[PDB]
């Protein structure tokens, strides 16, 4: 294991998982999809302010929340992710969050082992999360069908406001 | 501003906001403690698992339902499920939006008192209300007249409701529901060579009953067809890889709804309790109750249950009277639909029990208000 | 600061520090007393020889294994091997770094008690722990779900492990391992004109089995090819200078892993014990255990054992289920890899049994802790 | 004139005529194929060995039980055992005297159909009947009211029976029986240094459990006495000449009857299934079922099982109710006693299914008749 989580990531997770009554002007700067990284010393899990996605922009500048999210992941390094999905099932309409474990083969072993052995140190602190998505290849995470296959399987008819 | 409606059913928990068509949160209401020691160290092993995470890890868990036939047996896991569906599923706080709870009629007052106490002390909601599942399932129908056949996973109850005034003296309650059907299917599937003993396995039988069971138009001729040929048998794909061949069990275990003598109950089937309650009702409202039999719940989703209910009722009711069985295609969540259409009503917004009203009254305000 | 992990196996002793990839100390676990009087005077003749010095001087020694099928038969030579691998091989003291010992499941408690007593009384370690070889070999795989096929030199055992909770009621143990294969090869090599009776020679047969034996995809067709032509025969360079020509023995002695009736055992082969243990497991975890059969140990290093294991399991398992046989290229030391990756974990650092905890508890703390 | 009663149990076959007290034919129900080639020529080597001849020659055989937990797995050896107990043990023909077969409740219909087909086609009996083991074990008690705790070698089942009308909706079935106890004893005896892997050896463990195992009044204090001193340990004389020293295993493996979590089962122990079935029964018959808990089968022969069953039931049942545990000294064969006392009854002589009744009905008459 080793690497632990900081207070900022826990605060961001508690902010995203549990939403409250908010003003219409402030509700547009909520966090939609945020990644997690390591510092220079590789001892804390920190979110990078550079790569991120707001809830406000979704549906405006970002035509596709998932489509613009695949290219945001660097293919030469290992990354964490937290995607808030809004998929439509035949049965009903659900809105859950997804934990994406991005780990390409082109990344060095020093960044793969650290992020693989410390996955239980971050996933345990994220209470109440259910949908786990482990992705290693880029083609498997780039496809849109895999998210509906992991979330609900064949039952998910529409993903992110558009049919499959 | 918006109000939460939480149908804390015996088998599923339909939770969602008000003013929308479909419930966003749907999951089985079971908690699972880890059965084995757990040699592996780390990875986030937890003390409990609620809902879909329990369904996925049901192999190493010991699933159990906190709600029996409508009464809440265990309270710690019930409030745990409430906290889960509030925080880890909807990601909202109860302190902001008012919550709406549902229950079955002829319910012990201790259950409603504990519900109110948990909602007002642990979560500190601004306001709440405890409605009836059948009344809300009738709201979802858009009409106000007709008896409701509400049968979920733990209790089946019927309450006739006229043009706004319901009849509390004719409220029938039957402890026969989907859980009893699943138990009977497990008991009758051992005669084919498939033993389901453990709780985790029992969910496989539950899905088999959900997607392979139907109610016959009549029992005798369907048995005669079952006896002769395999034209009726159908195979199922088990999660382990094996296949099973069920025959008369496709329509024998749903017959318990109409013949309770299979699981041993002495209660009249769901086709006779409705007729007895209508015959206990007033003689002028019977003409309107006969042609309006609103069905709801997941147990009323068998293919052909509407036709058999019809046939049985016109067999019991006089010939001149016409029988109609309203079978909506969204009757699995009709209680939640009614709760959501009820929470948006302006006239109802005044009768929520509030904390300021709750302080001096204690946990006994719910009986006098609701 | 660093922790020692010592895989005291039946055939090899993999000992090394924590946090590194490969074990630095690897040698056979045998002690050799001098067989002959020793006329020459001086030169440093010793009472015993451990490991590589015994392998080099095996001509005049009488090699013997202190560990049978997992149980430690003799204790003086076992603690001698421990002192050797601690001082003459690693050049470190046990009083500074904590040691980690491994063992097979379904092990007599006396063995673990004597292990703890020897480690705490003779060496006086600050802390230690007794893990399971198969659980550690699963750690080395990086995953948490899947049954483990651990087969070393003395014991073959299988324990299915789900997403952190293992199933102790399905732990199968088979006394068939590499030593039995070597004995069978010695018994069937006499039919070609090569007699191996003595322990020292038996090591030559062990190396022959290590670098010339493979498991066939199927027994019948490979025998048909063995029967017809010498296309299968291959020669070997003996240390004495002679050459041998082995034929069907290249795939007959490894077949004992799947057909124990050759050495006389009545136990189901390694391909049937796994299926019987999975069929004894829960019905929801079978889908995940079928596609995860982690193999480890030196006996699983035969060319083609993975393909035969696959074929046999999909022959036993249902057709719709998919079978996967994880065959890592470092599965010979997978137990040590898992121990080393386990010792670096921060959460595990709290559950070491310490001397201060050991004093009042006696040698019985190991059963309640581990 | 006389009728044959054949209790084809999972571990023993009690076969005898009607109207007598004790069964004349008692032997284990296993068949043994010769394991080794058999170099000696002649002497009457046979393809199979059934019963006592298999028990005597179990060294060179591979024993196996045709009956699992109640279902008959293999049919050729089952009809072979039937032919044996009919001809080589009783020296009578089935064509003359009617036969009476027994079975456990919640049994697959295929087993009973194959039983009827084998009895009517291969042996051509004039008449037969398939009763229930627990109902007959209650007949042997001379009374008609009380729940039956029938636990043999493969299945443990409980059926409450009132003053002639039994309750089929409260029939509980537990797959935990003597075979599972023997497996658990074999698994926990390896911790002392005694490995029992093969089927032939397993019979030695079976006899050890039969004549050295007891059930404790409570688990905790007996463990405390086991932990301190050897006052509890007792030695056993093995057939090979060696002696073993078992300690807490004398009362740990019988505890599985009350705590199924040892072998991994999730089912409630035998002390909780009875209480749950009585609580599923009617509220007026509970007073009569609490004071009548008829026990039968060989598994209920442990010293002290009656006292623990009592204590547990009065711990579960209300205080005002009095609990009685009828522990007859011939409860090992109570099923056969009931069958023999049942076959002599004049009223029962009319409901035998006969060949003339069987012809047009086929093998499906047994479900509608019995
Ligand atoms: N398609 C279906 N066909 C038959 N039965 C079903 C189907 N879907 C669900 N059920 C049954 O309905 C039950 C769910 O009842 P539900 O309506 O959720 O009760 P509540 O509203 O009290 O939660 C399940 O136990 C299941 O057995
Ligand atoms: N390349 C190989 N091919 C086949 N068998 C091998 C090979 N290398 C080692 N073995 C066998 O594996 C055994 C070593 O088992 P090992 O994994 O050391 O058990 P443990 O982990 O209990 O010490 C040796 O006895 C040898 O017969
Ligand atoms: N004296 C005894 N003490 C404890 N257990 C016994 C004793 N005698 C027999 N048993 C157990 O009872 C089992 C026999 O069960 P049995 O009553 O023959 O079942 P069935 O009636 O179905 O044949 C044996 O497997 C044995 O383990
Ligand atoms: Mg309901
Ligand atoms: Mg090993
Ligand atoms: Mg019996």
């Amino acid at each position: 294991d080793g690497v632990a989580v900081s207070d900022g990531v826990i605060k961001v997770f508690n902010d995203m998982k549990v939403r409250k009554s908010s003003t219409p002007e402030e509700v547009k700067k909520r966090k939609k999809a945020v990644l997690f990284c390591l510092s220079e010393d590789k001892k804390n899990i920190i979110l990078e302010e550079g790569k991120e996605i707001l809830v406000g922009d979704v549906g405006q500048t970002v035509d596709d929340p998932y489509a613009t999210f695949v290219k945001m992941l660097p293919d030469k390094d290992c990354r964490y992710a937290l995607y808030d999905a809004t998929y439509e099932t035949k049965e009903s309409k659900k809105e859950d969050l997804v934990f994406i474990f991005w780990a390409p083969e082109s990344a060095p072993l020093k960044s793969k082992m650290i992020y693989a052995s410390s996955k239980d140190a971050i996933k345990k602190k994220l209470t109440g999360i259910k949908h786990e998505l482990q992705a290693n290849c880029y083609e498997e995470v780039k496809d849109r069908c895999t998210l509906a296959e992991k979330l609900g399987g064949s039952a998910v008819i529409s993903l992110e406001g558009k049919p499959l | 501003t918006t109000a939460l409606v939480c149908d804390n059913g015996s088998g599923l928990v339909k939770a969602g906001f008000a003013g929308d068509d479909a419930p966003r949160a749907v999951f089985p209401s079971i908690v699972g403690r880890p059965r084995h020691q757990g040699v592996m160290v780390g990875m986030g092993q937890k003390d409990s698992y609620v809902g879909d995470e329990a369904q996925s890890k049901r192999g190493i868990l010991t699933l159990k339902y906190p709600i029996e036939h409508g009464i809440i047996t265990n309270w710690d896991d019930m409030e745990k499920i409430w906290h889960h569906t509030f925080y880890n599923e909807l990601r909202v706080a109860p302190e902001e939006h008012p919550t709406l709870l549902t229950e079955a009629p002829l319910n012990p007052k201790a259950n409603r008192e504990k519900m109110t106490q948990i909602m007002f002390e642990t979560f500190n909601v601004p306001a709440m209300y405890v409605a009836i599942q059948a009344v809300l399932s009738l709201y979802a129908s858009g009409r106000t007249t007709g008896i409701v056949l509400d049968s979920g996973d733990g209790v089946t109850h019927n309450v006739p409701i006229y043009e706004g005034y319901a009849l509390p003296h004719a409220i029938m309650r039957l402890d026969l529901a989907g859980r009893d059907l699943t138990d009977y299917l497990m008991k009758i599937l051992t005669e084919r060579g498939y033993s389901f003993v453990t709780t985790a396995e029992r969910e496989i039988v539950r899905d088999i009953k959900e997607k392979l069971c139907y109610v016959a138009l009549d029992f005798e001729n369907e048995m005669a067809t079952a006896a002769s040929s395999s034209s009726l048998e159908k195979s199922y794909e088990l999660p382990d890889g094996q296949v099973i061949t069920i025959g008369n069990e496709r329509f024998r275990c749903p017959e318990t709804l109409f013949q309770p003598s299979f699981i041993g109950m002495e209660s009249a089937g769901i086709h006779e309790t409705t007729y007895n309650s209508i015959m206990k009702c007033d003689i002028d409202i019977r003409k309107d109750l006969y042609a309006n039999n609103v069905m709801s719940g997941g147990t009323t989703m068998y293919p052909g249950i509407a036709d058999r209910m019809q046939k049985e009722i016109t067999a019991l009711a006089p010939s001149t009277m016409k029988i109609k069985i309203i079978a909506p295609p969204e009757r699995k969540y009709s209680v939640w639909i009614g709760g959501s259409i009820l929470a948006s009503l302006s006239t109802f917004q005044q009768m929520w029990i509030t904390k300021q009203e709750y302080d001096e009254a204690g946990p006994s305000i719910v009986h006098r208000k609701c």
